C-alpha cells in the first residue's frame, strides 16, 4: 500500500517550482554548470536521436495558471456546457455567505432581450437552456435602471474559460481559469481552449488582400453596447479578433457600430440626458498566438468555434464612443 | 468488418555526395563556417607572345 | 510502455524528417548556384568560336555577332522537337548536343586532379541534367554503355589547426595550407613552379580519399563520357516546382 | 540550420542551359486588348456625364476561360 | 550599354525589368521574385517576332 | 530558478514603539525606486517625492507610481527590513492593512492610488532615521475611479465658497460628496477641511479644459468639411449646445489660435493617462477572517 | 528556454560605402514583417509603407509600427545582416545611436516613432540591391507625445489654408526642432481628426458649471503661472454658460462622464509599444529595458 | 506532374481541357491511322509505350 504512497514521493518531488539559484562561493565555478535552460543551441550530429537530445527536451519553460473557484446556483449556470465557454462574474452586493453569480454569453443574451435577427443562431439555443427571460431577471431587479445610467460595464469582471464543473441539484461548482492555459481535468495531458459561438464572434481582419504584417500575437477583444429597442433599454455583446493593436481597433469598432450610434442618437434631439450619453465599453480578454486555425464545430444545432493555445489576460473596461 | 493492412511510405534519403550531380562540384568538409567572413582565390596568368 | 515507445517513434520520424529535409537543401542550392552561372546555348555558342574574337571586339564585330545570336535562336531552339519532323533525325541531335559539349570552357585548376572516374580508368568529362521526359528520349538515342562509376566516398577535411590558428586569432586571415605555403618561401626558395610537383600541393587532400562504388547512369558522346541525372524524384515527391522547367 | 560557402573555380563559363522540348503554350495567344481605363483611372474627360458614356461603350469579370490563360495586346 | 561579357553574366542571375505573371487569369506583373523561373530572350536581342 | 528578495538596511536601530506599527501591517504593497536587492531607506516610501516641506502633489506622484517598482513586506527585523519583489504576472499574497478600512472582495481589480487623506492614517514616521515612509492608498478600481471624483468636485466648491459665499450651500455640499455609496454599502470619508492641497492641480486642469474645449471644438468642426467626412460627425452637431456654436472666431487672431490648440491637446494626453494607467493588479481569492487576498500584478 | 535570432540572407555583396553606415549603427531598432530566422531584405525596412515616390503619411506609418515585431541588430557581416528579436516581456540591451540626440538616464520611459525630422539622415538607400531601408526613431515619452501633438495641429491648419513657425516647430526645454513636412498624405491623419471632432464636442456638452465659475473667479485677478494662456481676459463664451445656479448633484453625474470619456482619449493619442528603462549606462550609451506588449 | 505542379488553378484546367480536344482528334483509333502512314510500326510503338 506504500507503493501508492511511493507514487506521491515521485510526483510531488518531481512537480515543484524550480528552486533559487544559490551556490556558496567556496565551491567555485560550479554554478555555471547549474545553468541549463539558458542554453538554447543544442549540438546536432549526422544521425541525431532521442538519446542525443533527451537532455535537450528536458529544459522547458515554467507555466502554471491560477484557477478560480466559484460556487454558483444551479439555475443560472445551465447544467450542460461545452466545457470551454467564456465567463463573467457579475457582482452587486455580498448578501450571502458564499453565493456567486456567473454569466455565459448565451445567458447574457437572454438578459439583454434584443431582436432575433441580430443573432439568428443562438436565440433558439439560448431559449432552450432557460425560460422566457424571467428566470434570470428575478435575481437582478435593477436591469431597467442599470442600463439607463450605464453602470453595467462596471460590474462585469471577465474571468476566462471553464476548466471543470461538478454539477449537483441545487449548487453547481465551477472551476474557471485565469492567466493562461488551463489544464484539462478529465482527459490527462490535455489543454482546455476557449470556445465562442460563431454567431457572437465578429472577425476584424479580413481582406481580398486587394499586405498586412505577421506577428506572434492576436488579441480577442470583448465589447458591450448600450442601445434602445422598442423604446426599452437593452444591451448587445459582440466579440472581436484582431492583431491591429489598440490604436486601430477603437477606430475600427466605431465603423462596425455606425448604425447603432446613428439610430440611438436620433432620439436625443428631443431629450438630452447626460446619463444616456454613455454608449459602450471594450475589455481585453487576453492574447491568442498567431496562425492557429479556429476550428468549426457543431453542437446541440449550434456552430461553435474553438481556439487552441488560448491564454487569458484580463484588462479594464474603457468607454469608447 | 476487418482491417486488411496498414501501408506506409518510407522516405529513402538521397545523399548529395552519392548523386552524380556531385561530379560537377568539389566537396570539402569544413568544420567552422560561421567563423569565416570571406573566401578568396587568386589567379596568375602569364601570356607569351 | 506501448504509449511511451510509440511516442519515441514519432519524435524520431519528426527528426529524421529534420535532417533529410536539409539534405534536399544541398541539392536545391547547388543546382541553384549552377543556374545563376548558366547562360543559354545561343548566347554562348558563337562566343565559343575564337575566329570572330581574333580581330577583337570592334564596333562592327559586335554587330555581326548579334545577327548570329538572332539566327541561332530562330532555327536551332527546341532542337529535340525539330528532330521528330526531320528526315535526318538521330544525327541532328547527336551533332547539336556535341556542339553544346565543345562550347563549354572546361578551364579548371583541378583538371589534373584524379576525381570521379569510370570503369577501366576512363575519365568523366561532365554531367548533363534533364527532366524525366527528356531523359528517356536521350536514353533511346544514345547508349548507356557503363551504368557504373567510381568516386569519393567522403568529403575532404580543412581544419584551421596548427599555425593557421595563430594568424586567425592575432591577425584576421587564415592561410590555405600554411605548412605547404611556409616551405616554399623560406625553407625551399627559388624554385620555378613545376606542374608534376605542384599537383601534390594542388590536390589539397583530394588524393588519399577512399574510393567507392557509385550507381548512376552514363553515356558516350565523342571522346567524352557524360553522366545523366534527371531530378524530378527529389522535387515531385515533395510537391515543389522544379527549376529545370522554365 | 546549415550554412554553405560555394565558389566558382572556372575562369570561363562551365555550365550551359538550353531549350530542349516544348510542352505547352499557356499564353493562349488571345486577341484581348489591354484596357487603359484600368492603368490610368485618374485621368478623365472634362464633362463627367460624357466620360461615363464612352466608358459604357468599352467596359474578375470572367468566371471561366476555355482555350487558356488570356493575354493582353496593345495599340501603337 | 555595357560590355557584352557583363551582359552574359547578368542574363541568367538578374531577372530583368517588367516581367509577366504565370498561371493567373490575366497578364499581371510579378513582384514576388521567390518562385518565377521565366527566361526572356527579348531584351538582349531587342526584337519582336 | 530566479531568486528575488529585497533587503533594506538602516544606519540606526529602531525604537520599540515603531516596531509595533510595522508589525501591524506585516503585509502591504510598498513602492520602491530601485530593482536591486541592497538599498537605502530614501526610496521605499513616498518621501522621495512627497514631503511636508515640499508642496503636496497629486500628479507628480501619479507620474511616479507607474514608473516605480512595487514590493511586499514579508518580515520586519530590526533594523533590516525584508521586502519581497513584485514580478510582471506573479502570484503572491497580500494582507490588507490600510487606513481607513475599505472592504475587499474577490474578483475585484486593485488600483494603486496615492494617499490624499490625513497623515496619521497614511504614514508611519521613523524617528530613528528622521525619514518618513508613506504607504499608498490601495482602493478597488471602481471606488478609486469614484473616491477621487466626489472629492475633486468638493475641492471646486471649496474654491467657490472662499471667493463668494452666496453660491454654495455647505449642507448641500457635504451631504452629496463625503458620503460614498459602493457595493450597496456606504463610506463616510474624512474630509479634512480643518484649514485638500493634493487635488489643486487637477482642479486647475479640468477647468482650463472646460473653457477651451467649447472654444476648441467649433473651429475643429468647420475646418473639416469634405466629401470624405466621416458620417458619424453629422450626428454630433446635435449634441453640442446651441450657445457654443455662436462664437465669433474673428476675435482671437491666428497667432493666438495656434497657441490655444497646442494648449488644447497637450493637457488632454497629460490628463488622460493620469486617470487611466497606474500599477493595477487583480485578486482572485479573499477571506474576511484572515484578511489575506491572493493577488497577481499586471503592469501597464 | 527561448531563443531569439534573425539572420537575413542577402543576394548581393554590399559595398564598402553602405557598410560603413551600417557599421556606425550596430545598436539600433528596426521593425520587420515576419517571425522567422531567414528573411528577405524587403521586410527589414520600414520603407514598405514609406517610399520616396509614394507620399508618406506619418500617422499611417505610426499606425503601421504597432503591428510589427521589433528587432535589434547584432552584427553587420558583408553578406548577411544578423539581428536579435524583442518579445514581451524580455529584458535586453539597447544602445542609442539615434542622430537627433537626446539624453536618457536610469528610470526613464521610451517609445518608438517614425522619422519625423530628417528622412535623408535617418534612412540609408542600398544601391547594390535597389531596396532602401528606413530606421524609426526612439524618443522619451514626453517628446513622444509632444511631436504627435504638433502633427495633429498641423493638419488642422493646412486645411484652413485651402505661417510655418507656429505649425511645424515642436517645442521642448532648451531646444526647438523642425518637422519634416513637404509631401504628406492627410487622409489617414484626418480620420484621427474626424474622431477628435466626435470626442471634443461631446465634452463641450457635459461641461461642469462650477468649474466654469472657478475660472471666472480665478483669471480676472488671481493670476497663476500656468493660466497665462487666457492672458488675463475671460473668453466671451464662458460668461454665457454661467447664468444658471449651481447645484452639487448635477455635477456629480457630469464629472463621472467627464472622467469616463478621458478614458477614451488614450485610444486616440496612443504611441507604439512602450519601453520602460530601468538601468541606463551613460558613457557606454547602452541601456536595459523590457519590451511592453501592444 | 509537369502540368499540375502549381496546383489546379483556373489557368491549368483550361490547358488540360484544350489537350483533351487535341489528343482525341489527332490520336484516336491509332491502329486505324497506322494502316496508311509512311512510318507505320513506329507510330504504334510510340503510342503503346
Amino acid at each position: 500500500q506504500a507503493e501508492n504512497a511511493a507514487r506521491l514521493g515521485r510526483q510531488v518531488l518531481g512537480l515543484l517550482p524550480p528552486p533559487t539559484h544559490r551556490v556558496s562561493l567556496t565551491r567555485g565555478p560550479e554554478f555555471a554548470r547549474g545553468v541549463r535552460d539558458l542554453l538554447s543551441k543544442y549540438a546536432a550530429s549526422t544521425r541525431p536521436t532521442v538519446g542525443s537530445l533527451h537532455e535537450a527536451l528536458r529544459q522547458a519553460p515554467f507555466r502554471q495558471p491560477t484557477y478560480g473557484d466559484f460556487l454558483v446556483y444551479s439555475q443560472t449556470f445551465s447544467p450542460q456546457e461545452p466545457l470551454g465557454t467564456f465567463l463573467f462574474s457579475f457582482k452587486q452586493e455580498d448578501n450571502g455567505s458564499s453565493m456567486d453569480m456567473l454569466l455565459t454569453p448565451t445567458s447574457l443574451f437572454m438578459l439583454s432581450g434584443m431582436e432575433a435577427a441580430k443573432a439568428p443562431q443562438t436565440h433558439k439555443v439560448a431559449g432552450v437552456w432557460y425560460g422566457s427571460g424571467s428566470g434570470l431577471a428575478d435575481f437582478i431587479p435593477n436591469l431597467s435602471e442599470l442600463m439607463d445610467t450605464g453602470e453595467f460595464h462596471t460590474l462585469l469582471t471577465p474571468v476566462g474559460p471553464m476548466v471543470q464543473s461538478v454539477h449537483s441539484t441545487f449548487v453547481t461548482k465551477v472551476t474557471s481559469a485565469m492567466k493562461g492555459v488551463g489544464l484539462a481535468r478529465d482527459e490527462p495531458r490535455a489543454h482546455v481552449g476557449l470556445t465562442l459561438p460563431c454567431d457572437m464572434l465578429v472577425d476584424l481582419d479580413e481582406s481580398c488582400p486587394m499586405r498586412e504584417p505577421a506577428g506572434l500575437n492576436v488579441t480577442i477583444y470583448a465589447s458591450l453596447v448600450y442601445l434602445r429597442v422598442n423604446q426599452r433599454p437593452s444591451m448587445a455583446l459582440t466579440f472581436f479578433q484582431s492583431g491591429k493593436g489598440f490604436a486601430e481597433v477603437v477606430a475600427m469598432i466605431k465603423d462596425h457600430f455606425t448604425d447603432v450610434i446613428r439610430t440611438k442618437y436620433i432620439q436625443l434631439r428631443h431629450e438630452l440626458y447626460i446619463n444616456r450619453l454613455v454608449f459602450g465599453a471594450v475589455c481585453t480578454l487576453g492574447t491568442v498566438p498567431f496562425d492557429s486555425h479556429p476550428v468549426h464545430q457543431s453542437l446541440n444545432s449550434l456552430p461553435v468555434l474553438v481556439f487552441a493555445n488560448f491564454e487569458a489576460a484580463c484588462g479594464p473596461w474603457t468607454v469608447f464612443l | 468488418e476487418a482491417l486488411l493492412g496498414v501501408y506506409t511510405n518510407v522516405v529513402e534519403f538521397v545523399k548529395f555526395l552519392e548523386t552524380a550531380l556531385a561530379a560537377a562540384c568539389v566537396n570539402t568538409e569544413f568544420k567552422d563556417l560561421r567563423r569565416m567572413i570571406d573566401g578568396k582565390i587568386q589567379f596568375k596568368i602569364s601570356m607569351p607572345t | 510502455f506501448t504509449e511511451y515507445a510509440g511516442a519515441i517513434k514519432t519524435i524520431t520520424s519528426a527528426l529524421q524528417f529534420g535532417m533529410d529535409a536539409l539534405e534536399r537543401g544541398l541539392v536545391d542550392t547547388v543546382l541553384a548556384v549552377k543556374l545563376r552561372h548558366a547562360p543559354p546555348v545561343f548566347i554562348l555558342k558563337t562566343l565559343g568560336d575564337p575566329v570572330y574574337s581574333e580581330r577583337g571586339l570592334k564596333k562592327a564585330v559586335k554587330s555581326d555577332m548579334v545577327s548570329m545570336f538572332k539566327a541561332h535562336l530562330i532555327e536551332h531552339s527546341f532542337f529535340l522537337d525539330k528532330a521528330e519532323l526531320m528526315t535526318r533525325g538521330k544525327q541532328y541531335v547527336l551533332t547539336m548536343l556535341s556542339d553544346m559539349l565543345a562550347a563549354v570552357c572546361e578551364d579548371t585548376v583541378f583538371k589534373g586532379v584524379s576525381t570521379y572516374t569510370t570503369a577501366s580508368g576512363q575519365q568523366v568529362a561532365g554531367v548533363l541534367e534533364t527532366t524525366d521526359s527528356v531523359m528517356r528520349r536521350l536514353m533511346n538515342l544514345l547508349g548507356q554503355v557503363e551504368s557504373a562509376m567510381s568516386g569519393p566516398a567522403a568529403y575532404a577535411s580543412y581544419v584551421v589547426r596548427g599555425a593557421n590558428l595563430v594568424t586567425a586569432v592575432s591577425y584576421g586571415r587564415a592561410m590555405r595550407n600554411f605548412e605547404q605555403f611556409m616551405a616554399r618561401i623560406v625553407d625551399h626558395p627559388n624554385a620555378l613552379p613545376s606542374v608534376e610537383g605542384d599537383k601534390a600541393a594542388l590536390a589539397d587532400g583530394h588524393d588519399e580519399i577512399q574510393r567507392t562504388r557509385i550507381a548512376a547512369s552514363l553515356v558516350k558522346i565523342g571522346d567524352k563520357f557524360v553522366a545523366i541525372e534527371s531530378l524530378q524524384r527529389m522535387y515531385n515527391e515533395t510537391q515543389f516546382p522544379c527549376p529545370l522547367n522554365r | 540550420t546549415h550554412e554553405i560557402a560555394s565558389l566558382h573555380t572556372a575562369l570561363g563559363y562551365s555550365s550551359v542551359i538550353a531549350p530542349a522540348h516544348v510542352a505547352a503554350i499557356t499564353t493562349d495567344m488571345g486577341v484581348h486588348c489591354q484596357d487603359l481605363f484600368m492603368i490610368f483611372p485618374g485621368d478623365a474627360y472634362q464633362d463627367r456625364q460624357l466620360h461615363d458614356y464612352i466608358k459604357m461603350k468599352a467596359g474578375e469579370n470572367l468566371p471561366g476561360l476555355s482555350h487558356g490563360q488570356l493575354a493582353t495586346c496593345e495599340i501603337i | 550599354n555595357r560590355g557584352l561579357y557583363t551582359l552574359v553574366n547578368e542574363y541568367s542571375a538578374r531577372l530583368a525589368g517588367a516581367p509577366a505573371t504565370s498561371t493567373t487569369d490575366l497578364q499581371y506583373v510579378v513582384v514576388n521574385g521567390t518562385d518565377v523561373f521565366l527566361d526572356q530572350p527579348c531584351h538582349m536581342l531587342q526584337e519582336a517576332y | 530558478a530566479l531568486d528575488k528578495s529585497i533587503v533594506v538596511n538602516l544606519t540606526s536601530r529602531l525604537f520599540a514603539d515603531e516596531l509595533a506599527a510595522l508589525q501591524s501591517k506585516i503585509g502591504s504593497v510598498l513602492p520602491l525606486g530601485d530593482c536591486h536587492r541592497l538599498q537605502n531607506i530614501q526610496a521605499l516610501g513616498l518621501g522621495c517625492v512627497c514631503s511636508r516641506e515640499t508642496s503636496p502633489d497629486y500628479i507628480q506622484i501619479m507620474q511616479y507610481l507607474s514608473k516605480c517598482t512595487l514590493a511586499v513586506l514579508e518580515e520586519v527585523r530590526p533594523d533590516s527590513l525584508r521586502l519581497t519583489r513584485m514580478d510582471p504576472s506573479d502570484n503572491l499574497q497580500i494582507k490588507n492593512v490600510y487606513a481607513p478600512f475599505f472592504q475587499w472582495d474577490s474578483n475585484t481589480q486593485l488600483a494603486v492610488l496615492p494617499p490624499l487623506f490625513s497623515r496619521k492614517d497614511s504614514t508611519i514616521v521613523l524617528e530613528s532615521n528622521g525619514f518618513d515612509i508613506v504607504f499608498p492608498m490601495v482602493v478597488p478600481q471602481q471606488l478609486g475611479h469614484a473616491i477621487l471624483q466626489q472629492l475633486l468636485v468638493y475641492h471646486i466648491y471649496s474654491k467657490i465658497s472662499a471667493g463668494a459665499p452666496g453660491d454654495v450651500n455647505m449642507a448641500e455640499l457635504d451631504l452629496y460628496t463625503t458620503n460614498v455609496s459602493f457595493m450597496g454599502r456606504t463610506y463616510r470619508l474624512d474630509v479634512d477641511n480643518t484649514d485638500l492641497r493634493v487635488l489643486d492641480d487637477l482642479s486647475m486642469y479640468l477647468c482650463i479644459l472646460s473653457a477651451l474645449v467649447p472654444r476648441g471644438c467649433l473651429r475643429l468642426l468647420t475646418a473639416l468639411v469634405r466629401h470624405d467626412r466621416h458620417p458619424l460627425t453629422e450626428v454630433f452637431e446635435g449634441v453640442v449646445p446651441d450657445e457654443v456654436t455662436r462664437i465669433d472666431l474673428d476675435q482671437l487672431s491666428v497667432p493666438d489660435d495656434i497657441t490655444r490648440m497646442r494648449v488644447m491637446f497637450s493637457y488632454l494626453q497629460s490628463l488622460s493617462s493620469i486617470f487611466n494607467l497606474g500599477p493595477r493588479l487583480h485578486v482572485y481569492a479573499y477571506s474576511a477572517e484572515t484578511l489575506a487576498a491572493s493577488c497577481w500584478y499586471s503592469p501597464r
